[PDB]
RNA sequence: GGCGGCCGUAGCGCGGUGGUCCCACCUGACCCCAUGCCGAACUCAGAAGUGAAACGCCGUAGCGCCGAUGGUAGUGUGGGGUCUCCCCAUGCGAGAGUAGGAACUGCC
RNA sequence: AUCAGGAGGUUAGUGCAAUGGCAUAAGCCAGCUUGACUGCGAGCGUGACGGCGCGAGCAGGUGCGAAAGCAGGUCAUAGUG
RNA sequence: UUCGGCAAGGGGGUCGACUUCCAACCCGAUGCAAACUGCGAAUACCGGAGAUGUUAUCACGGGAGACACACGGCGGGUGUAACGUCCGUCGUGAAGAGGGAAACAACCCAGACCGCAGCUAAGGUCCCAAAGUCAUGGUUAAGUGGGAAACGAUGUGGGAAG
């Protein structure tokens, strides 16, 4: 029923997460990059997580969220190749 | 007012530290409001013993380095480890 | 540019240093060659500081 | 992220921002009424007009009805159309149905936004 | 030995105990080890109850470090059977400049004599320190 | 109080002082309109009474968070000795301690 | 037991193991309602390999919404040949 | 997970007060964590510019072997520990010969066509054994020439401090 021995996090296999997207290339607006699901906002290249800053760029494309609370998970603004 | 000799750190490094130590000579940092911090460096033998009568903290300590007094006092002793010795001692203009 | 000339040995050298040397167009003592200032040839130059002279 | 002060009230709308617009924000008190058309990047007012000022006209009745409330958006939007404002998204933060906000929409298309 | 906590079973109780002397004031005094090394709890008492039974001029003798560390014994085949808590107890772990006992006294020493005791009952060359 | 600009060191606690211009509290619910049980919500109307919640100013930095002057442990990377272990070269550098900041700026 | 006040980011709760997320809420209460639609593609699982799954479109059209939009079942990772 | 003070509860002893003990809370001083963390490396790693390398990079097809490794170093997990099990990085044993280490798979230097001359590496220079029984200075007497430990030591020498 309960939950109990005085335990912290439960474990299994290894993670099924990866790099897809490197962005510096063309991109449709699709999930850049993959590791936990669920979560929208980023619409063009928004990696932005607390640390040295984080990047992406060129690809006109409306939309494109990230994965989650991951590799930039905020939403920054818009952003393109240089001209489209 | 215990009058001491000294130079200014211009090796600032844990090796040429040691190289002093091992000469009877250790770091030390002297600062005092709008007066810009001096690095400075002491002799061993003359501070240890003075530093070990008590007035030493409450004294307007007369530091000449190299060639002018500065007038200060004790703040802080940093102890050296495995073999009991001065290693760094902080001061304030007095 | 710079002058580089080989003062160290080949025995004893770390690997790579020596392949990086290799790279520079000396393969023994007393070679002397000139690379341009750019920075790759400062990355090299730096990585064979120790067995090399360089001045510019 | 955590959601900000500002989205916890809902007041803001981070949807019309995704666009790049403008909105049309409706302000009423218990005396007066108020309509803007406000652009992003903080309090950026373009045109704007009270019932107050719907008095300079030749307003006689009270300023707090719904016939008053069309009444500005009519200023509004005709002082924007003449800003060179086009579109606005309708920004009403908190408040019924049918009431003064709708009045106050249904009077900017009217004018030509 | 990775240092262990809680989160584990019940074992003994410690030999170790009465913290002595006043706690009315605190100083600064002491009795350093020159080495890292684990002292189990029936040997803090030992070293401990040997300067108290020898300190009965006064009192002000406090000790800073307690044991915390559990440290287990597998006495049977192997396979099975990581570790129980038998003889080895709680262990404390001291620093190779650590102040383990200190008496809050003043140039009037009565208790290097004591520390001197003690000295020869736990396992390494410690120094006495009138800092 | 109105009207702008810059536009995250403005988290969270605490002190003094001023305005009957402005603004909420407040007051009243005839009616539009509205509450599964309650005009409290919701919506309308008037201004008797304050500034007590706001706001304008201005004084403490507690605690959070963001920068700066001083320094040792800690830690890469490559050769030395030594029973283990430790050392040297070279790129940097814990926490404790001394200070900084509680908005800014134009117009009526 | 219940009712009134105060303190209280939240340690509650959220079907299920655990971590992660969340409070003018993704939690509670109430009302209403019910997208678990059809068709077809692009992408994702170092290094090729199916079923299956998921993220993101298009074409038409169901449900709810003012609308953007949200569904391809139950917040995500076990419940299958 | 240490100590002091205050308030509330329970038990025992003498009096409806006090004393003692235990558990929970708050404040000021005392201590910790492989599945904690406000912080935070080095470092490993994706992509792009400046060396080196060139038909490479890459595509298709044919034939494979192979899935009982081991050791040293560094970082480990388990274990009392092991010429212990079990991982990771790397260099080697396996194809490292040659040289040193007395002899010696993986320790140090170093990596080979033949023949020839020269100079060095490691190591070594009293003799066996090629090369100084070399130079300045100091210490030890034990032949110590170093298993040899925890521990002990006015055997003896050097340096600093009251």
């Amino acid at each position: 029923a309960h939950k109990k021995a005085g335990g912290s996090t439960r474990n299994g296999r290894d993670s099924e997460a990866k790099r897809l997207g490197v962005k510096r290339f063309g991109g449709e607006s699709v999930l850049a990059g993959s590791i936990i699901v669920r979560q929208r906002g980023t619409k063009f290249h928004a990696g932005a997580n607390v640390g040295c800053g984080r990047d992406h760029t060129l690809f006109a494309k409306a939309d494109g969220k990230v994965k989650f609370e991951v590799k930039g998970p905020k939403n920054r603004k818009f952003i393109s190749i240089e001209a489209e | 007012m215990f009058t001491i000799n000294a130079e200014v750190r211009k090796e600032q490094g844990k090796g040429a530290s040691r190289r002093l130590r091992a000469a009877n000579k250790f770091p030390a940092i002297i600062y005092g409001g709008k007066e810009a911090p001096l690095a400075i460096e002491l002799d061993h033998d003359k501070v240890m013993n003075m530093q070990a009568k008590a007035e030493f903290y409450s004294e307007v300590l007369t530091i000449v380095v190299d060639g002018k007094e500065i007038k200060v006092k004790a703040q802080d002793v940093q102890r050296h480890p495995y073999k009991p010795k001065l290693q760094h001692i902080d001061f304030v203009r007095a | 540019t710079i002058k580089i000339t080989q003062t160290r040995s080949a025995i004893g050298r770390l690997p790579k240093h020596k392949a990086t040397l290799l790279g520079l167009g000396l393969r023994r003592i007393g070679h002397t060659v000139e690379r341009e200032d750019t920075p790759a040839i400062r990355g090299m130059i730096n990585a064979v500081s120790f067995m090399v002279k360089v001045e510019e | 992220k955590k959601s900000a002060r500002i989205r916890r009230a809902t007041r803001a709308r981070r949807k019309l921002q995704e666009l790049g617009a403008t909105r049309l924000v409706v302000h009423r008190t218990p005396r007066h009424i108020y309509a803007q058309v406000i652009a992003p990047n903080g309090s950026e007012v373009l045109v704007a007009a009270s019932t107050v000022e719907k008095a300079i006209a030749e307003q006689l009745k009270y300023t707090g009805n719904k016939d008053a409330a069309a009444a500005v958006g009519k200023a509004v939007a005709e002082r924007a159309l003449e800003k060179g404002i086009k579109d606005v998204s309708f920004d009403r933060s908190g408040f019924q149905y049918h009431g003064r906000v709708q009045a106050l929409a249904d009077a900017a298309r009217e004018a030509g936004l | 030995q990775p240092k262990r906590t809680k989160f584990r079973k019940m074992h003994k109780g410690r030999n170790r105990g009465l913290a002595q002397g006043t706690d009315v004031s605190f100083g600064s005094f002491g009795l350093k080890a020159v080495g890292r090394g684990r002292l189990t709890a029936r040997q803090i008492e030992a070293a401990r109850r040997a300067m108290t039974r020898a300190v009965k001029r006064q009192g002000k003798i406090w000790i800073r470090v307690f044991p915390d560390k559990p440290i287990t014994e597998k006495p049977l085949a192997v396979r099975m059977g990581k570790g129980k808590g038998n003889v080895e107890y709680w262990v404390a772990l001291i620093q190779p400049g650590k102040v383990l006992y200190e008496m809050d006294g003043v140039p009037e020493e009565l208790a290097r004599e004591a520390f001197k005791l003690a000295a020869a009952k736990l396992p390494i060359k410690t120094t006495f320190v009138t800092k």
